């Protein structure tokens, strides 16, 4: 079937700026393509059909051009309601092949994360297992790499992560790292550190604790 | 007013079958074609098939041929999608649509979405666990706290700090899976002028088990 | 039209123009070989008293349930897509039962109908297209598929069918009253010829009263009657006997 | 008098004549509910 490729997946434009969302097709789709808008959690709504016409209730700033291979959904004056998930569809041959999706973001200044490690409490010590967490709050941009080192040895099993969406007040990210292990494996070593690198510094941000 | 209302979220075991409805009102149900889609978490969208109410012609995707069938009830204007042989890969939301060709459109006009999850676990109440900052003055400017949950089902829980009064920097991270049971954490920023002089607690509640548990953050 | 060998389809409804002749409708009203007979605006037997310019007869075969759709101010698959009628129809409708004539074991495939059309027809419109009917936003490209169907469909005219589903040879008799002269009229009557008696006269284009006798006057082959010095009639040529 | 003589399901009480064997005279009441004949076959008190 048709492979609708979107590149890239992330884009960052501030308010009052021009943004262009593009997606390609594999075969000759013709003219009949579409574009949609999906708020986080809500249902997707339709924006542009047949790459030249809007819908009933959508703003007039959502314009589209292109035919054959390249299609572009250009927005002139973006707003806070423009932050959504945008997809592209085809209507040429069954089955219908949706696109990949592109999420919009707000541009911000560069800020280093404020890392914080929390050792397991005494209620964890009498439960059956242990888990040490490493919070990372208020950083920009989204790219980051956390690395749990156990006395100088990088641990890979049981290292789970959970990123967040962008905060609607300061446009900063947050993420957490959960390292799960058993009792005697926690008291087998003596130190634990939460290495996290970023583009805001050459050397990574170091934090650790003992025992 | 044209309105599409779907069903509620269904918890289902693997291997079973469900029926997802999409009631229709505000337009002529017979002429317009109804589609069905599927959106997995974090990945791209995918199309399943479409059914025509006046005739009954169907054309499913080739990856969903032995997965979903479609039936239309013209006596109540309600369509149905019946999923078969469910596995852990069907943790997705499912929407209903509506074609728009006799109005000079290419419209789909998506509905609400039914969150259908798959698991083999009984509903287990959560167990909160505090986080040690720890003792004092780490750091000297702003100290962060937190409270974990571990082993609960299903989503969601309502994590409120100080019974819903402290909201200056609450970061409830989304839930992940480590042992076929959800877990998450929360991160707050309390200034040094109130901690550890005043009591800052973490209130996690579960609507699926009706259990209210609170744990006070103790400096250790 | 009423006794045609092989009728046409509904979407291919035939029309036969009739004019410049006499039309005896009284034999139809007293034929007793019709399931229904309905005339709008005028009585069926009074048609022999009126004159018209042009008269057409739209013929086709339909199922029994579709018979009510054949009228002004109706709706249906035939009233919209195959043969639509106006709101001011004042012709006539005659129904013959064809369950023993045009029915076929296993359905009659010679007759079809546009079960699907992009939109509605006009009064006395015909659409013999074979374009694949599109219902969805996808293109049919001349072939069928999702929301793409061949619009014309065969009929199930069968001995197994019921009264509402057996075929019915329908004939809608259209009429026209234009500024052009009247060309079709009903049949006129007559009687025997009396003489030597005071009687009234109603000839082809002349009336009056008087006594009528033979004469020795020499009319021309094209002369009908004569007048005297005072422009008063005094003679007449019998139309049925020279 | 749409508020008085009307009726939701249709008023059967107020009726009219549809057929007749001849023309009515001035100020001539007629209440014959006989089945009107139009063809040659007798009616004998039934439509058909």
């Amino acid at each position: 079937d048709i492979v609708m490729t979107q590149s890239q997946k992330f884009m960052s434009t501030s308010v009052g700026d021009r943004v262009s969302v593009t997606c390609k097709a594999s075969q000759n789709v013709g003219t009949n393509v579409a574009w949609y808008q999906q708020k986080p959690g809500q249902s997707p709504k339709a924006l542009i059909y047949s790459t030249s016409y809007r819908y009933s209730g959508v703003p007039d700033r959502f314009t589209g051009s292109g035919s054959g291979t390249d299609f572009t959904l250009t927005i002139s004056n973006v707003q806070s309601e423009d932050l959504a998930e945008y997809f592209c569809q085809q209507y040429n041959s069954y089955p219908y092949t949706f696109g990949g999706g592109t999420k919009l973001e707000i541009k911000r200044a560069d800020a280093a994360p404020t890392v914080s490690i929390f050792p397991p409490s005494s209620e964890q010590l009498t439960s059956g297992g242990a888990s040490v967490v490493c919070f990372l709050n208020n950083f920009y941009p989204k790219d980051i790499n956390v690395k749990w080192k156990i006395d100088g040895s990088e641990r890979q099993n049981g290292v789970l992560n959970s990123w967040t969406d962008q905060d609607s007040k300061d446009s900063t990210y947050s993420m957490s790292s959960t390292l799960t292990l058993t009792k005697d494996e926690y008291e087998r070593h003596n130190s634990y550190t939460c290495e996290a690198t970023h583009k805001t510094s050459t050397s990574p941000i170091v934090k650790s604790f003992n025992r | 007013e044209v309105q599409l209302q779907q069903s509620g979220p269904e918890l289902v075991k693997p291997g079973a079958s469900v029926k997802i409805s999409c009631k229709t009102s505000g337009y002529t149900f017979t002429e317009y074609t109804m589609y069905w889609v599927k959106q997995s978490h974090g990945k791209s969208l995918e199309w399943i098939g479409g059914i025509n109410p006046n005739i009954g012609d169907t054309s499913y995707n080739q990856n969903f041929k032995g997965k979903a069938t479609l039936t239309v009830d013209r006596s109540s204007s309600t369509a149905y999608m019946e999923l078969r042989s469910l596995t852990s890969e069907d943790s997705a939301v499912y929407y209903c649509a509506r074609d728009g060709y006799p109005y000079y459109y290419a419209l789909d006009h998506w509905g609400q979405g039914t969150s259908v999850t798959v698991s083999s676990a009984k509903t287990t109440p959560p167990s909160v666990y505090p986080l040690a900052p720890g003792s004092a003055a780490q750091t000297n400017s702003m100290v962060t706290l937190g409270c974990l949950v571990k082993g609960y089902f299903p989503e969601p829980v309502t994590v409120t700090w100080n019974s819903g009064s402290l909201s200056s920097g609450v970061h409830t991270f989304p839930a992940v899976l480590q042992s076929d049971l959800y877990t998450l954490s929360s991160s707050v920023t309390v200034p040094s002028s109130t901690w550890p002089s005043e009591t800052v607690t973490c209130n996690v509640a579960h609507p699926a088990s009706s259990t209210k548990v609170d744990k006070k953050i103790v400096p250790r | 039209v009423f006794n045609a060998t092989r009728f046409a389809s509904v979407y291919a409804w035939n029309r036969k123009r009739i004019s410049n002749c006499v039309a005896d409708y009284s034999v139809l009203y007293n034929s007793a070989s019709f399931s229904t007979f309905k005339c709008y605006g005028v009585s069926p037997t009074k048609l022999n008293d009126l004159c018209f310019t042009n008269v057409y007869a739209d013929s086709f075969v339909i199922r029994g349930d579709e018979v009510r759709q054949i009228a002004p101010g109706q709706t249906g698959k035939i009233a919209d897509y195959n043969y639509k009628l106006p709101d001011d129809f004042t012709g006539c409708v005659i129904a013959w039962n064809s369950n023993n004539l045009d029915s076929k074991v296993g359905g009659n495939y010679n007759y079809r109908y546009r079960l699907f059309r992009k939109s509605n027809l006009k009064p006395f419109e015909r659409d013999i297209s074979t374009e694949i009917y599109q219902a969805g936003s996808k293109p049919c490209n001349g072939v069928e598929g999702f929301n793409c169907y061949f619009p014309l469909q065969s009929y199930g005219f069968q001995p197994t069918n019921g009264v509402g589903y057996q075929p019915y040879r329908v004939v809608v008799l259209s009429f026209e009253l234009l500024h052009a002269p009247a060309t079709v009229c009903g049949p006129k009557k007559s009687t025997n010829l009396v003489k030597n008696k005071c009687v009234n006269f109603n000839f082809n284009g002349l009336t009056g009263t008087g006594v009528l006798t033979e004469s020795n006057k020499k009319f021309l082959p094209f002369q009908q009657f004569g007048r005297d010095i005072a422009d008063t009639t005094d003679a007449v040529r019998d139309p049925q006997t020279l």
